[PDB]
DNA sequence: AAATGTCCACGAAGGGTTACTGAAAAAAACATTTATTTATAGTAGCCGAAAATAGTG
DNA sequence: CACTATTTTCGGCTACTATAAATAAATGTTTTTTTCGTAACCCTTCGTGGACATTT
């Protein structure tokens, strides 16, 4: 229709309005707009918020790819809890069929980390090092209902650590979005294993 | 200062709310004080909200208001007052939402805030127009709707006059007040327009520039003979249409 | 912020051009400047998962405040609507949660709350009317009276209402014969 | 009878003109919030005490 | 060397975060209709002469 044209020409100023800023490519875009669009026919849209379920949908288009987005870099600028966008992506996934999926793997985001912390020249030491403690942190079980985000926050920690003194808890924490107090708790569990 | 402002506002509580008052005359009303002191609590009777300042045309005019709704809109602040003035001014009409909108700078979310407080507030009502539909017009709750009746039902009491007349204007009044006719007002000018309906139709005729008479159409009701005229319609091919000329 | 005017010598009882309109923004403006002036560091606007959520961090429970609420809770059977006042600034939720608490980690004394179902030890009287000195006033029928005028003065409003509405009917009949 | 005024028509003269290298509201539909309540584990603020070792005279 | 003292840490307190059910009512939130450049050349105008009628 006419308003079914419209009411997606407006939704499509929504998804390039978060491309833009968190630097998605516009290959995901494009790809985002059809998970809207067999959504926008089964009756999802109706009734919750316009501005809530786009960076729902678009997060499914960001996992499928595989890249290092997380999911409260679209909640932060939403000014909304994580809880909250979070509770009707579950409602997304379960009612609308989708069976595979990607796992959140936390060895994607080490390498993303680096580049705006800031560190020194010789960024790869930094990054080998940090994946071979990634695999040896793989093999080994701590890991299995905890964050994605945790555990990969600290072993940059710790790869960083015998190299530099960028370990101050608090730009680390400025990457990772995860609190102070609960990768120390992984520095306690992981010596003592 | 404050005992002769309870003196000034007794002059303007003096006479029904008409009239309108003017300096000319409160002059020569009251001139204890010169005129360099007269309008210093004036202006400060302008800081204490009573007095207001009306137009009539072309010149300078004023007008005192009753205290009682003085303190009605002084609950308010500012913006909701700047609204409730000027949806007073028209008070006998109306205001549209787009001229209450233009006359005040105020943009379409901070007038739409505005008065849906004010209507919680028992302070303006909304009605629809009929000149001009799809419209809102806002008043107060003084109940002013200049702006019979558009909808149908008319024609029920047209056949209640041709009913009359049939058997054979200033008589066909007083047949209408009884025999529970569903009315309100009646009028000359009025039944006139509701018989120049059955003119156009000819189901009654206009002699004498007053009278009326049967055109003679009851026994059409019951060639020119337009019902008992029934068609064939259904497998003919040979029939006579009024458009497929165009 | 009313409409100003002047004594001119030429123009007398003139109205002035400025104060006409109001600017909507001066009154705003001394508003900010008595505000705090703060150097945005980076590292400040730090956000985790425990961001723009509910709830807070409830003041740890005192003795003093025991004596207040299992008093409560004998008396009463467990009736959250007057304790919440009893304790002015805590809401109705963690009391709640505080009952659930007290459950496990105490699971005899919610029976001694149960089992007491009597007059207890007759100290509460005052206590009793510790509750009942705020605003003493009955408001059995103190509620009844001033609702009673609430509908008084409506009462006025449709008398005031009706009346205009009749003027308008004698106005408007008497231009249609005119 | 004639002479003047008046009514009318037609050509004369310049005038300009045209293709050339949407938002607003209303009935409609519907998820969200509120109220439990019952287990689990992590996230996290948070104190808070309290262990403890860095450190002051 | 004695203890003061911020640091380090344990620790528990708390408070939801999903996941399924009953309503039920209130609330907001978002779609689908319903309506308010030169050169002809037509064009336009100023104008001048013909005849008709009244009046001298």
């Amino acid at each position: 229709l006419e308003s079914r044209e419209a009411t997606l020409n407006n939704a499509r100023r929504k998804l390039r309005a978060v491309s833009y800023a968190l630097h998605i490519p516009e290959y995901i875009t494009d790809a985002a707009f059809q998970w809207y669009k067999l959504a926008l026919a089964n009756n999802f849209v109706q009734g919750r918020r316009s501005q809530n379920v786009i960076a729902s949908c678009l997060y499914v288009a960001c996992r499928k790819e595989k890249t290092h987005h997380m999911l409260i870099d679209f909640s932060s600028r939403l000014q909304v809890s994580v809880y909250s966008i979070g509770a009707t992506f579950l409602k997304m996934v379960k009612k609308l069929h989708i069976t595979e999926l990607p796992l959140a793997d936390p060895s994607l985001f080490i390498q993303h980390f680096a580049e705006k912390l800031d560190l020194a020249d010789k960024k790869i030491k930094v990054v080998k090092d940090a994946v071979k403690l990634a695999q040896r942190m793989s093999k080994d079980w701590m890991f299995e209902g905890r964050r994605p985000a945790g555990i990969a926050g600290a072993c940059i920690l710790l790869a960083c650590r015998m190299n530099n003194l960028r370990r101050t808890h608090t730009e680390i924490v400025a990457v990772s979005h995860v609190a102070e107090e609960t990768l120390q708790q992984r520095l306690n569990e992981f010596k003592n294993t | 200062l404050s005992d002769n402002a309870k003196t000034l506002h007794s002059q303007m509580m003096s006479k029904g709310i008409g009239a309108l008052f003017t300096q000319q005359e409160l002059q020569k009303q009251m001139g204890i004080g010169s005129l360099t002191d007269l309008m210093s609590i004036v202006q400060e009777l302008l800081d204490k909200n009573l007095i207001k300042l009306v137009k009539q045309n072309d010149e300078l005019k004023f007008q005192g208001v009753l205290e009682s709704e003085a303190q009605k809109k002084a609950t308010m602040s500012a913006e909701e007052a700047l609204v409730y003035s000027y949806i007073e001014a028209s008070g006998r009409e109306g205001i549209w939402s787009k001229t209450i909108k233009a006359r005040t700078n105020l943009h379409q979310h901070v007038v739409l805030k505005c008065l849906k407080s004010l209507e919680s507030q028992r302070y303006v009502k909304s009605v629809k127009s009929v000149k001009f539909p799809t419209r809102k017009i806002y008043m107060l709750y003084s109940l002013q709707p200049s702006v019979e009746l558009d909808i149908e039902f008319i024609n029920s009491l047209l056949t209640i006059v041709w009913r009359f007349i049939s058997e054979n204007t200033q008589e066909i009044l007083e047949f209408i007040t009884a025999a529970q006719v569903a009315n309100v007002e009646l009028t000359p000018s009025n039944i006139r327009s509701l018989c120049e309906v059955l003119v156009y139709d000819d189901k009654l005729e206009k002699v004498t520039h007053d009278c009326y008479r049967v055109t003679l159409e009851s026994i059409l009701q019951m060639i020119f003979n337009y019902f008992k005229m029934f068609p064939a319609s259904k497998h003919d091919k040979e029939v006579v249409y009024f458009d497929e000329w165009t | 912020t009313a409409i100003q005017l002047k004594l001119n010598p030429d123009g007398t009882m003139a109205i002035d051009e400025e104060t006409m309109v109001v600017d909507r923004h001066k009154n705003a403006s001394i508003e900010n400047e008595y505000k705090e002036k703060v150097d945005e560091n980076p590292f400040a606007n730090l956000y985790n998962y425990g961001s723009y959520g509910r709830g807070s961090y409830t003041d740890p429970w005192t003795v003093e405040e025991m004596i207040k609420f299992y008093k409560a809770l004998s008396m009463w059977g467990t009736d959250f609507n007057l304790i919440s006042q009893l304790y002015p600034y805590r809401s109705r939720k963690q009391v709640k949660a505080k009952f659930v608490n007290e459950e496990k980690k105490r699971p005899i004394l919610i029976e001694l709350a149960l089992r007491s179902k009597l007059p207890p030890n007759f100290d509460e009287y005052c206590c009793e009317i510790k509750k009942n000195i705020g605003t003493v006033a009955d408001f059995n029928e103190k509620l009844i009276e001033l609702q009673n005028e609430h509908k008084h003065h409506m009462k006025e409003i449709e008398e005031a209402k009706n009346t205009a509405k009749e003027e308008d009917q004698t106005a408007q009949r008497l231009n249609d014969a005119n």
